[PDB]
């Protein structure tokens, strides 16, 4: 067919664009890192926790990610990268040994639909998983060797939902309180700090019945452990309060667009400001008060978004992507401000800037504490790319 | 190592890498492209980064005043959303010529699928 | 190339001869390996001329 | 030699390009604004000192500058069919693509019909209204996009509303062109009784 | 003014259509040094040089002779039929890689005295695909690791050398055989020395003292272990191993 | 080829066939 | 005998023209279909009544610049498709169905070049392609799975470019600039189990690729045939046909003229020659004849564009009784020769692109 044709014919394009991008992209990025790893991996997250050795630029980070496999058996990883603090040393920085290795393995069930870290104890996360239990971990007690007997050990894992789902969301104030959701239109919570040897299963604490459709996502107010909210493919986001009675009516809801949406995040400095993207090429965002009128939409993604995420040291910076194949930068200090005919031409003020470095389609983006400046990103092609822009263009 | 100089340090003469590209695509996209100019003529008309949009009238309106209106079509049938015009702004309507940056969202994919094709084409998987 | 990783070395084994090679450097991961043929230097530009080389200096 | 044989050698390389121009210059794969070397281009610092609570109660200054409301109900009166048979109209509802449905899905209803002579042309008869109550709707228009209405005696369109929540139709006469399958046309004209 | 260059054989010379705009990507460079850097990088396909105006500028382009044009992805899915290649429909397990392209960028300033003038890689691991060194097909990561393809002795060789005991005329068969089963477990494990050879004693009637009843070649056997005794490489006791475990 | 009309010789290269455009690309044939 | 040319053309690039090829693989009142590969074209056409040839579906090779040397026809048992493969200098074998118009089966590995192409006479998914680096590699293509491979330590110290299957496909004729006649029996205990398993096989089975097997010991060996180059042999039935440069078309059965094909060990060495259809003007190599489907007639072109002509029957080359056949027209050499299922229509092509058929005057 034709379209099998054009897709061939995609397939050298998307050859030439990266080609093309890598060309450009020295002159443009103050940092390029690339790794290839064996199974992709759905979504990746920075440890919090961070060292930098003396005398060395190359500083030591953690990430922690899944496995998805054809039909082997999936693991937990965790993998350490080392990254230079200073550019000025000059084996193109450090020694030719590398940079980047793998730690960390254990069995995993299925793919890693979501899974996070807690704050309040990095060691202890929770994963997402195509069974109806959400798994529990901590690389603390379990060994960093894979186990080949295919064993797994989901100790303290939560039951709640009746099946698999996107979502997970912990309390950044409640120890052990976590948000999750499911494709039963239900989200449930769990107390980890009063779990007892109960047979390292928990049922969900709470379980809410507000959205109508398969809830995707659903987090905590970033100040308030006692506000949070929900978001479902309803296209309809909702917003939520702790011990308010019943558990299918919200305190607040509103339509976020005309779209399935599956993207929320609460701005981490200012507590009005909540960004909520959509599958309608539109990210936009809320205040805690005026939740009839949107503040501002950001429509420049070509396809749709569903990973969202505001800029550490960074209040300004929201950034996005999707199925587009594009990272979007935002500046909100830049809304609306003008601009020459050739930043018109170029793109909207407000907008900061744009990432096409990958030619598979990035399904996780992800920055860390200490590093405002560099962005971690998961592609479909098993690619880990992280990468610093140039200073000059904020300032 | 620090006296690392510029990439270009790799070789003299080796054997070629071989070119991912191939002709009869080659070809396929060239006539697209042809096809494409023979209707928005970007390479004749407008010189590789403008497109050419000539004025019809589908519907003849008046009102109760002398503003008579007519509503404006433009054959490529993938352009702007159709708008009423007068009879005083006829007759130089009949050239628009509506820059690349200037085209709508939906329009990207109207005059080419191939300008951005969603690879996974259906959800296969999330 | 005539600026190997590897070099060749004869040895004598239980009366029979046999020639080995062995790493000139310490090798990586993924390396190419080369040694030199050591023919006359007409003779190398006639075969193994192609040095794949840019002069830093 | 023949230049025909040069141009031939770089033909492909250019053909190449131009579409590479073509897309970029409609999907971009980075922004020229952020070159070095092209700095006058958002010359301008960023200002993050710049508050985002402020965007509160400016939204609610635009909103109430750009309040929007409609007539009230639908009316116009038939006018004689002019060609060189009666005539059915319809209308149409469009709605927005969702995640799982590949192409945009579209509802129709059979509005009314009008029993028009054989293309009257001028002092036909002794007028006939077609009354339309509120079926458009805000709060429909946000989940599906704007409606549309069809003619057929013969294809013909025509829509309701736009997406800048500003209707396109008035009061005034309307004679639109009638297509089979300048030439067949119908006219009429719309009220708001 | 823009040359372009065929081996000087053939070439065509254009005037530009205005100053510090791209013909191609139609940029209105407004530097020419934004147009000669956006000319190398946009235009990688071909090569550029400036060769100056009496005006001041002018502009000789050619193709790239080593333009790296090819497939960027996972080299195991080219070599794939078509419809299988360019899946990407399910999880593929490929070889570990690892590149650095950016330690630092100089961001030097712009300076067309020493641009003019002038016109006048940190991989790591195992990169290019490998092949099947028998049969010269490609590999597949996930059979990276045991493809030794090598042994202490190939198939073919077996034969050769049976083939070869045949050709012996004064050999009588029940000889044959003898070596035939001995040999074939030389090369087979390889032993080199002394100690070995009297331990293959007592392991070559282990393995095959069966089939030397089976074949019922044992006289002849015993004669071929008197002969290394002869040889030095066996000692008595040896002889009554084997002795005892043909019987 | 010895008058060296304009940059329009790419409009002179490509469309060679189909009804070559601006009825003047072939003077730099 | 019965014959004369009744029509001909020429292809327009005017390259040298290679292997023809005549869709014996068709059903009882098909259109008859022929093919025929060019330097980098590949062409098809259909004979017709009257001395009207109808060109149908041509394609271009235009990305490999290489010259075409072999292609035989094809047929899926799945889709009752058939098809052609071809092959050239380049080592790639391509299948096009011209039900899909297209090839999408791609098949590389050979070392130099491929000189020769031909399908199992029962299984329509194993071929044979002898190559340039002296390997006798086999593909099951329904599998897209390779299968055991011949030459190897002990096989052919020269290019091999002939190679032909007996008629129920259980002994494979080699011959090579060497001037080696080598065989092998299909029918040997170990192959077919790989061939049952070159039919089970499953790439996510598990990491461990399929095993081709490798041979080295044919059957029987010998040189003493020709004392130039050998280019063309065919299983005449338990007979075997050879042709070489020296002007000489010679037939012969390995041992005493008593002793079974079948019966004959590896060692043995003795030739019983029986063959002396001799020609001449054709002392350059690289020519190859037509058989009739039922094997009855043996129909030869010459470089000075004349015919050879032979019949299978009860004629011996105790006299040879010939039929030179001879179109003035054509001169300029004689590639190839092909007849249809039948013994009615021959196509005779010349090397400048030039084919020109007879028709048989029965």
């Amino acid at each position: 067919k034709e379209a099998a044709f054009d897709d061939a014919v995609e397939e050298r394009v998307i050859n030439e664009e990266y080609k093309i991008w890598k060309k450009n992209t020295p002159f443009l990025y103050d940092l390029v890192m690339t790794h290839a790893l064996e199974w992709p991996s759905l979504t990746a997250q920075w440890l919090p926790d961070v060292t930098r050795p003396e005398g060395k630029d190359f500083s030591i980070h953690r990430l922690v990610l899944g496995t998805h496999t054809s039909d082997e058996q999936n693991h937990l990883v965790i993998a350490s990268v080392q990254l230079p603090n200073d550019d000025a040393q000059f084996g193109g920085f450090g020694s030719v040994s590398g940079k980047i290795e793998i730690e960390i393995k254990i069995n995993h069930e299925g793919e890693v639909n979501r899974a996070r870290y807690m704050p309040q104890n990095p060691c202890i996360i929770a994963t997402k998983t195509p069974s109806s239990d959400v798994l529990v971990f901590d690389y603390t007690k379990h060994p960093s060797k894979p186990d080949p007997s295919g064993e797994c050990n989901p100790d303290l894992r939560l039951r709640g939902h009746q099946k698999e789902g996107y979502g997970l969301s912990w309390n950044p104030n409640l120890s052990g309180h976590l948000l999750s959701a499911s494709d039963d239109h239900t989200i449930c919570l769990w107390d980890i700090s009063a779990v007892p040897k109960e047979g390292k299963v928990v049922d969900a604490k709470t379980i809410f019945t507000g959205h109508t459709a398969v809830v995707e996502d659903v987090s905590w107010h970033l100040l308030h452990e006692s506000l949070f909210g929900s978001v479902a493919d309803d296209q309809k986001l909702m917003i939520w309060d702790t011990r308010s009675n019943n558990t299918s009516k919200p305190s607040h809801s509103v339509d976020a667009h005309t779209a399935e949406v599956n993207c929320l995040s609460f701005n981490p400095y200012s507590e009005f400001i909540l960004a909520t993207g959509s599958a309608d090429k539109t990210v936009a965002l809320w205040d805690l008060r005026n939740l009839k009128l949107k503040l501002h939409s950001f429509e420049s993604h070509k396809d749709e978004i569903f990973q969202v995420q505001w800029s550490p040291h960074n209040e300004t910076i929201l950034a996005s992507s999707g199925t587009d194949r594009r990272l979007n930068v935002w500046d909100l200090s830049k809304i609306g401000e003008e601009q020459s005919p050739e930043d018109a031409e170029d793109g909207p003020p407000e907008l900061l800037f744009i990432h096409g470095g990958h030619t598979a389609k990035i399904s996780d983006f992800s920055w860390n504490p200490n590093e405002p400046w560099v962005i971690c990103s998961v592609s479909e092609d098993n690619i880990m790319q992280v990468w610093q822009m140039a200073e000059n263009i904020y300032n | 190592n620090k006296r690392r100089k510029l990439k270009n340090k790799r070789r003299r003469s080796l054997p070629r890498p071989h070119d991912f590209f191939d002709a009869q695509t080659l070809d396929a996209i060239r006539h697209r492209a042809i096809c494409f100019n023979l209707s928005a003529h970007i390479e004749s008309l407008g010189k590789g980064h403008s497109v050419v949009f000539h004025s019809t009238v589908i519907a003849k309106r008046k009102e109760d005043s002398g503003k008579i209106k007519l509503l404006l079509h433009w054959m490529p049938e993938d352009i702007l959303p159709d708008v009423w015009v007068n009879e005083s702004e006829r007759h130089q309507l009949k050239t628009k010529v509506v820059h690349l940056s200037k085209l709508p969202k939906d329009t990207a994919l109207l005059l080419d699928p191939n300008i951005y094709r969603t690879m996974p084409q259906k959800r296969l998987k999330r | 190339s005539v600026n190997p990783n590897c070099y060749a070395k004869v040895m004598m084994v239980n009366g029979d001869h046999r020639i080995g090679i062995f790493a000139k450097r310490a090798i990586q991961t993924g390396e190419e390996l080369f040694f030199d043929y050591r023919y006359s230097q007409a003779d190398a530009l006639k075969y193994v001329g192609i040095e794949r080389e840019m002069e830093i200096p | 030699a023949d230049h025909e044989l040069f141009l031939q050698a770089f033909e492909k390389p250019t053909q190449i390009y131009r579409f590479l121009r073509t897309r970029n210059l409609i999907a971009p794969i980075f922004l020229h604004r952020t070159l070095t070397y092209m700095s006058h281009r958002n010359s301008r610092t960023n200002i993050k000192r710049k508050t985002f609570k402020v965007d509160d109660m400016l939204s609610k200054v635009e909103k109430m500058k750009g309040e929007q409301e409609s007539h009230s109900h639908l009316q116009l009166t038939f006018t004689g069919f002019f060609h060189k048979v009666t005539l059915e109209v319809l209308l149409v509802k469009v709605c927005h693509k969702k995640r799982k449905d590949v192409s945009c899905p579209i509802r129709q209803v059979p509005t009314g019909k009008k029993q028009v002579p054989l293309n009257p042309d001028l002092n036909q008869t002794k007028p006939s209204l077609a009354v339309s109550s509120n079926e458009f709707e805000p709060s429909n228009s946000h989940m599906v996009k704007s409606y549309s209405l069809l003619f057929r005696v013969f294809v013909a369109q025509m829509t309701v509303f736009d997406k800048n929540r500003r209707l396109q139709l008035l009061d005034g006469e309307y004679e639109v062109a009638m297509q089979e399958m300048q030439g067949p046309t119908l006219q009429f004209t719309l009220r708001w009784t | 003014f823009y040359q372009f260059l065929y081996n000087n054989n053939t070439r065509q010379q254009t005037e530009a259509r205005d100053d510090l705009h791209c013909p191609w990507c139609t940029l209105n460079c407004r530097k020419l040094y934004s147009l000669l850097k956006h000319l190398k990088l946009c235009h990688s396909r071909f090569i550029f040089n400036y060769v100056y105006h009496p005006k001041g500028a002018r502009i000789d382009v050619s193709i790239n002779e080593c333009y790296d044009g090819s497939y960027a992805g996972n080299p195991q899915d080219i070599h794939r039929q078509p419809g299988f290649a360019f899946s990407r429909n399910g999880p593929v397990k490929r070889t570990p890689i690892t590149h650095i392209l950016v330690c630092r960028p100089k961001r030097t300033k712009a300076s067309m005295s020493e641009f003019l003038e002038s016109e006048d890689t940190y991989s790591s691991g195992h990169n290019r695909l490998y092949f099947h060194s028998d049969t010269c097909l490609p590999l597949r990561p996930q059979e990276m690791e045991v493809d030794s393809e090598d042994e202490k002795d190939p198939e073919w060789l077996r034969e050769k050398t049976i083939t070869q005991i045949e050709e012996f005329s004064d050999v009588n068969e029940g000889e044959k055989e003898v070596m035939k089963l001995w040999n074939l477990h030389v090369m087979k494990h390889g032993f080199i020395a002394d100690n070995q050879m009297n331990h293959a004693c007592m392991l070559f009637v282990e393995n095959y003292g069966q089939k030397i009843i089976k074949k019922n070649l044992c006289r002849n056997f015993m004669l071929h272990l008197v002969s290394m005794h002869d040889f030095n490489l066996i000692s008595i006791m040896s002889i009554d191993k084997a002795v005892t475990k043909l019987r | 080829p010895p008058p060296a009309t304009q940059i329009s010789d790419l409009s002179k290269r490509k469309p060679k066939t189909e009804d070559f455009l601006t009825f003047l690309c072939l003077r730099g044939s | 005998y019965s014959f004369k040319c009744v029509n001909s053309l020429k292809e327009d690039h005017n390259q040298p023209l290679f292997g023809v090829q005549f869709n014996w693989h068709s059903k009882e009142g098909d259109p008859l279909v022929f093919a025929t590969v060019g330097s980098n074209r590949v062409t098809l056409y259909e004979c017709h009544s009257q001395g009207e040839i109808r060109l149908l579906q041509s394609y271009v090779d235009a990305d490999a610049d290489e010259n075409f040397y072999t292609c035989a026809w094809t047929y899926d048992s799945n889709t009752s498709h058939p098809l052609l493969a071809v092959a050239g200098s380049r080592g790639i074998i391509r299948i096009i169905n011209p039900i899909t118009m297209q090839c999408i089966k791609h098949y590389v590995g050979h070392g130099n070049a491929i000189n020769e192409l031909k399908f199992h006479p029962r299984d329509p998914n194993l071929l044979l392609s002898v190559s340039k680096d002296h390997a006798l590699r086999l593909w099951n293509i329904q599998t897209d799975t390779l299968v055991a491979i011949f030459g190897g330590v002990e096989g052919h110290r020269d290019e091999v470019l002939s190679a032909d299957y007996d008629l129920l496909g259980e002994k494979i004729m080699s011959c090579g600039m060497d001037h080696s006649l080598k065989l092998w029996r299909i029918n040997s205990k170990r192959m077919m189990n790989a061939i049952k398993e070159s039919y089970d096989y499953n790439p996510n089975k598990t990491n461990r690729p399929f095993i081709s097997q490798k041979i080295h010991f044919p059957d029987f060996s010998t040189r003493d045939i020709h004392r130039n180059y050998v280019d063309c042999v065919r299983w005449l039935g338990d007979l075997i046909l050879s042709k070489s440069c020296e002007n000489a078309i010679v037939c012969w059965k390995p041992g005493k003229m008593e002793d079974d094909i079948d019966k004959i060990k590896p060692s043995e060495s003795n030739v019983t020659i029986l063959g002396r259809f001799d020609y001449s003007q054709c002392d350059i190599w690289y020519m190859r004849f037509s058989m009739d489907f039922w094997q009855k007639m043996l129909a030869l072109g010459n470089q000075v564009g004349k015919l050879y002509v032979w019949d299978l029957e009860v004629e011996d080359p105790h006299k040879a009784k010939c039929t030179t056949l001879t179109h003035h027209k054509c001169g300029a050499a004689i590639r190839q020769t092909s007849f249809s299922r039948d013994s009615s229509i021959l196509i005779a092509v010349c090397d400048d692109a030039s084919i020109w058929r007879w028709d048989r005057l029965r």
